[PDB]
């Protein structure tokens, strides 16, 4: 599904910039 | 009405540009607070929860170190972040309190808002429903009116730079991509995920950035992960840069249609940078039951209320180790932010 997939993509927590 | 918001336009931006011809400086000094606790972990220094002696109020004070702050070229940003903090006034903007520095360090003292950042509630709640993210977009949309009618880029839209008052609203945080745009710029900066296709494409770009942008938040409000993502950025610029986007299909039409139009690679189709500019967003279908000025006014009901007991709760909040503040007896970097 593409819950799981962005699980799978481990850029789930807070984001940096740049 | 709309004479009205020409009007109301016209007043802030007579407002803005004495604040930004002139601003404001060195309004308090470190010994009006004391230190309460860390709240954060910013760019150059401490987040610190902190208490006016006279008056009891609570602030959120940021700390930078200036010689971090020069080590990383970061002067200009930092200066023009508080330039423009300390010069704008909107209900869904941090208000800047005070500023000042001292041999060490600069301080930005803001008003404290209790809530914490919308990307953790989201992340808990998993997403929000139309109507819940319904509510928050139409602020970002009266946000970037605003901003932009002030020639202002935002460039760094997220749910991490969105905080969550006591009367559940908005209040957007972090200017350190904010720059005075009349017509293009070419910086690249942002964060992956919110990045508009012309920004990847390394083009010179406009405030059209901040309505894709827009597009990707209400995006992942109302699903709970944002359109585009992968294991590593340039993964996620591919996807950006193609043309292709997938909704769930518990989004409404409305809300389908709402998106295609913010999430527009052909910068000549995308909402917000055609003939009627703002008010093809505020007018969309999707908009419909949404009461412009009662939002501005603050009037609707939030959907959702933080925990908050009090002045000084920091439930919303993470714990840090506490280190003590130390101010050098020596000036660091005196010349470098003269201006701050
Ligand atoms: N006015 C505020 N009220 C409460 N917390 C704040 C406030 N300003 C900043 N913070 C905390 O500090 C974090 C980083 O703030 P931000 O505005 O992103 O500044 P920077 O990243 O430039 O240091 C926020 O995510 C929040 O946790
Ligand atoms: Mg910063
Ligand atoms: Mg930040």
């Amino acid at each position: 599904t593409t819950y799981a997939d962005f699980i799978a993509s481990g850029r789930t927590g807070s984001r940096n910039a740049i | 009405e709309q004479e009205s918001v020409k009007e109301f336009l016209a007043k802030a931006k007579e407002e803005f540009l004495k604040k930004w011809e002139s601003p404001s400086q060195n309004t308090a000094q470190l010994d009006h607070f004391d230190r309460i606790k860390t709240l954060g972990t910013g760019s150059f220094g401490r987040v610190m929860l902190v208490k006016h002696k006279e008056t009891g109020n609570h602030y959120a004070m940021k700390i930078l170190d200036k010689q971090k702050v020069v080590k990383l070229k970061q002067i200009e940003h930092t200066l023009n972040e508080k330039r423009i903090l300390q010069a704008v006034n909107f209900p869904f903007l941090v208000k800047l309190e005070f500023s000042f520095k001292d041999n060490s360090n600069l301080y930005m003292v803001m008003e404290y808002v209790p809530g914490g950042e919308m990307f953790s509630h989201l992340r808990r709640i998993g997403r929000f429903s139309e109507p819940h993210a319904r509510f928050y977009a139409a602020q970002i949309v009266l946000t970037f009116e605003y901003l932009h009618s002030l020639d202002l880029i935002y460039r760094d839209l997220k749910p991490e730079n969105l905080l969550i008052d006591q009367q559940g609203y908005i209040q957007v945080t972090d200017f350190g991509f904010a720059k005075r745009v009349k017509g293009r710029t070419w910086t690249l900066c942002g964060t992956p995920e919110y990045l508009a296709p012309e920004i990847i494409l390394s083009k010179g770009y406009n405030k059209a950035v901040d309505w894709w942008a827009l597009g990707v938040l209400i995006y992942e409000m109302a699903a709970g992960y944002p359109p585009f993502f992968a294991d590593q950025p340039i993964q996620i610029y591919e996807k950006i840069v193609s043309g292709k986007v997938r909704f769930p299909s518990h989004f409404s039409s409305d809300l389908k249609d709402l998106l295609r139009n913010l999430l527009q690679v052909d910068l000549t189709k995308r909402f917000g940078n055609l003939k009627n500019g703002v008010n093809d967003i505020k007018n969309h279908k999707w908009f419909a039951t949404t009461d412009w000025i009662a939002i501005y006014q603050r009037k609707v009901e939030a959907p959702f209320i933080p925990k908050f007991k009090g002045p000084g709760d920091t439930s919303n909040f993470d714990d840090y180790e506490e280190e003590e503040i130390r101010v050098s007896i020596n000036e660091k970097c005196g010349k470098e932010f003269t201006e701050f």
